[PDB]
């Protein structure tokens, strides 16, 4: 009789709970499980953050979960309450689909990995594009929130230690008339513009930029995924280039990959000595899981090369490395794939890019 | 005059009786509104116990605000309380213990306020101590515990803006979210030369950092460590690994007793509600539950905050910072002596430091 080791999940639907179950079942078939054997314990998102925190205690930690997978729900409800409660005990949380950069902050989320990259990591792709198409002078426009500044930090790290940013402009999130900011950009000789902004803020930029005739020939616009989604698409200038994280929204793919990684890490953990069990339930328990920090190190340095979403590794912040993006180009108002970033390399496909103007 | 409900929550053994009796200034409100105080006892300080307890209160009674005291060294209690405060938009005062341990970066819509000094005030107290004794050469060690940036930045901002001959030699950042089987933190600490080391972390984190620091010879004579209030924590609990000669800034009821704190907490919440009622002819309706907060959110706000931070009562300014700390706390500088007892060796009052010793005796 093997030792039962529970994995937790908070997931969007019962369909995905069943997928979690079957993934754990496959992990048990795949692995040698005479000594340790995984058990799936799962729950769907609660309708508010307090209920969610409580459920983590009542439904998951009461089963002594070694780790908790967490999907971002579609249709105000973030992983945060799960990260907080799990973090209390140093139980690792694995984000499946959350892209916000704030979850890379160790002070706030001190046992959090994710199998998708933060939006800010789109700068990695921008940078390779800037080499490829030899844009050596760019203007960077970012929203003055955490996400915008995260993108700036990331690009400037890549640049400031080739191509250079000739200026960086920040604007206040929710500003509608951005003519002041964009005239400042119009002044400069660089005509490659990179944008980090939310859907609605990108809309505002696009509109103003059009009024100032900065969306026509000679200009290049380079953005990420948010800035060609929903309403942002509606007013985006033609010839724009943006990104889509491949499988970024496929909860089933990421459940499958995350379970594989966690299963591997669990079996690796139990090769070592003096592994303690997590606390059983929240009530009465205020000490951390002593082995939590060790398990985190093991997860952090896990490699799963043959993942559904590609090559799974994690960086210093526990963020996904070797993520793959579709490179998208707005042509006659259709988003058309003109290539992919395959994790380390830009691969252009046979569809020709059309720039602003042409 | 109408009654507002205030829960006072007491974790761990407490003179409930001395507490009730200090609030006999209950004949003490000549305001538009009067408090209806209910002492609740609580035994546990995990997230579930704390959440369910306050939520049960809120649904079995109309709570305008919470006054919270505990007898633990658990800084996470502050975080849980901020979370609860923000989600339910209910004023919470953490007046003692873990609840009062610095919570940096409170939620935008938190109504959570703590007795005790800000991070930046403590940082500046530390530099005043150092300036007194001409300890101008020092290093910093922190973990990733929230505040550590505000700490380091405050030091750096102060010393870069001053003509005193500060030399900040080394700033270490210790990651204690990973295990230490590769002796990483040992190798980081080995890098320390300075005779003064400022340490920002939690009490439990310091317990480990000190153990390691000792192993590589950094806690003896020649090295003086200075820590903030939350490391010393409860001064009747002194971990064996804490080095004698440890200096702390402290706030742990030396002259400000729990009874007096509970009285002031009740007063702050009550004055604040009276002030709002007098100006807007309403106050915020106590939340009927935690379990319906998603619905009721357009109907709720942190309006009451602007009054909560600007209370004077019985002649004393009980202002909070908007960052959620007491504005003018009387701080006590303390020293861990040869008998492993924490010992008063200075006061910080009126932005002025008064130290006991001109020269530090051996301990
Ligand atoms: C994203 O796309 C990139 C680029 O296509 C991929 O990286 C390449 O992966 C391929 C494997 O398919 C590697 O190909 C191998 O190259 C070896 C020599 O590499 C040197 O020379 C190249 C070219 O100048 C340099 O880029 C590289 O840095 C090295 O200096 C060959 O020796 C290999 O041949 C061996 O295997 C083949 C089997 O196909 C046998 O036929 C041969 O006999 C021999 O045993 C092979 O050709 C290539 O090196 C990689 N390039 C780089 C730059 O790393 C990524 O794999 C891809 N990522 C994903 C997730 O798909
Ligand atoms: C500061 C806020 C914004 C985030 N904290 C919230 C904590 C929290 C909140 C609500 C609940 Cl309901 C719970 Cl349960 C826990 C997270 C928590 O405060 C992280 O605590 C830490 C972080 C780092 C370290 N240092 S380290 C990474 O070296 O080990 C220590 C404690
Ligand atoms: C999501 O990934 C799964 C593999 O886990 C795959 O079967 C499915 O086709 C994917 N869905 C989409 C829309 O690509
Ligand atoms: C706390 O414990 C005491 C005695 O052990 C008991 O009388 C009291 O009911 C407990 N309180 C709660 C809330 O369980
Ligand atoms: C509120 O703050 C103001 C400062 O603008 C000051 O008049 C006083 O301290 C407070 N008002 C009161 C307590 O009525
Ligand atoms: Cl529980
Ligand atoms: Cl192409
Ligand atoms: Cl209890
Ligand atoms: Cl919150
Ligand atoms: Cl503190
Ligand atoms: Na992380």
């Amino acid at each position: 009789d093997p030792k039962i080791v529970n994995i937790g999940a908070v997931l969007s639907t019962k369909k995905h709970e069943q997928i979690f179950r079957e993934a754990v079942n496959q992990a048990n078939k795949r692995h040698f499980t005479r000594k340790i054997q995984l058990q799936a314990t799962s729950v769907t998102h609660r309708p508010n953050a307090i209920q969610m925190a409580l459920s983590v205690c009542e439904d998951l930690i009461s089963s002594q979960v070694y780790a908790i997978l967490v999907s971002h729900p579609p249709a105000h409800l973030t992983p945060t309450p799960i990260s907080y409660t799990a973090g209390f005990y140093r139980i690792p949380v694995i984000g499946l689909t959350t892209r916000m950069s704030i979850y890379s902050d160790k002070s706030i989320h001190l046992s959090f990995l994710r199998t998708v990259p933060p939006y800010s990591h789109q700068a990695l792709v921008w940078f390779e594009m800037m080499r490829l198409f030899n844009w050596n002078h760019v203007i960077l426009i970012v929203s003055d929130d955490h996400e915008g500044r995260a993108a700036q930090k990331k690009l400037e790290t890549l640049l400031e230690g080739g191509p250079k940013a000739d200026k960086v402009l920040q604007f206040e999130p929710g500003t509608k008339n951005l003519t002041a900011l964009l005239l400042e950009a119009k002044e400069l000789e660089a005509r490659v513009i990179i944008l980090s902004a939310s859907e609605d803020d990108a809309t505002a930029v696009y509109k103003s930029a059009a009024m100032l005739d900065m969306t026509g020939a000679g200009y290049v616009w380079l953005v990420g995924e948010r800035e060609i989604s929903g309403s942002a698409l509606r007013y985006a200038p033609d010839g724009i280039i943006g990104l889509q994280l491949i499988n970024g929204k496929n909860e089933s793919a990421h459940i499958s990959d995350a379970v594989a990684v966690v299963a591997q890490a669990i079996h690796e953990l139990f090769e070592m000595e003096n592994i303690t069990d997590p606390p059983r339930g929240c009530v009465g328990n205020t000490n951390i899981w002593k082995t939590g920090p060790l398990f985190k190190r093991v997860l952090m340095s896990s490699k799963y090369p043959d993942g559904v979403t590609g090559r799974i590794e994690f960086n210093e912040d526990g963020d996904r490395k070797f993520a793959q993006y579709s490179i998208m180009n707005l042509q006659n108002r259709k988003l058309v794939q003109v290539g992919i970033f395959n994790g380390s390399y830009i691969i252009q496909n046979d569809r020709k890019i059309i720039w602003p103007g042409g | 005059p109408p009654s507002i409900g205030i829960a006072v929550i007491l974790v761990g053994t407490s003179d409930e009786v001395a507490i009730k009796d200090a609030h006999e200034k209950d004949d003490f409100h000549h305001l538009s509104v009067v408090p209806r105080v209910e002492l609740v006892a609580m035994n546990e300080t995990d997230p579930k116990s704390i959440i369910t307890r306050i939520c049960d209160l809120m649904s079995d009674r109309k709570i305008q605000g919470v006054v919270f005291a505990d007898d633990t060294d658990q800084e996470a209690i502050a975080q849980i309380l901020d979370f609860i405060s923000a989600q339910t938009l209910t004023p919470i005062l953490g007046i003692h213990g873990g609840s009062s341990m610095i919570m940096a970066d409170k939620d935008e819509s938190s109504m959570f306020f703590q007795f005790g000094p800000s991070i930046e005030q403590q940082a500046s107290v530390m530099l005043n101590i150092m300036e007194e004794y001409d300890w101008y050469i020092f290093s910093i060690v922190t973990t990733y515990f929230p505040g550590y940036q505000d700490f380091v930045n405050k030091i750096r901002s102060t010393i870069e803006n001053s003509f005193v001959g500060w030399e900040l030699e080394e700033v270490l950042l210790l990651d204690m979210s990973l295990d230490d089987g590769d002796s990483k933190i040992q190798n980081q600490l080995k890098k320390l030369q300075s005779p003064i080391i400022l340490l920002y972390c939690t009490k439990e984190e310091a317990t480990y950092i000190f153990e390691v620091a000792n192993s590589v010879g950094l806690t003896g004579y020649g090295y003086t460590w200075i820590v903030p209030s939350l490391v010393a924590g409860d001064t009747d609990t002194v971990p064996s690994e804490f080095p004698t000669g440890l200096i702390s800034v402290s706030y742990d009821e030396w002259d400000y007793g729990l009874p007096a704190r509970v009285r002031d907490g009740i007063a702050i919440i009550t004055t604040a509600a009276s002030d709002m009622l007098s100006e807007h002819s309403f106050i915020p309706e106590p939340k009927s539950s935690c379990y319906n907060t998603h619905e009721k959110r357009i109907y709720q706000s942190n309006m009451l905050n602007r009054y909560l931070i600007n209370v004077t009562f019985e002649g004393r300014d009980l202002s909070f910072s908007e960052d959620g700390y007491q504005m003018h706390p009387k701080l006590v500088i303390i020293l861990l002596n040869k008998e492993r007892k924490w010992e008063r060796v200075g006061k910080w009052k009126d932005k002025s430091l008064q130290m006991k010793y001109y020269v530090w005796p051996r301990m």
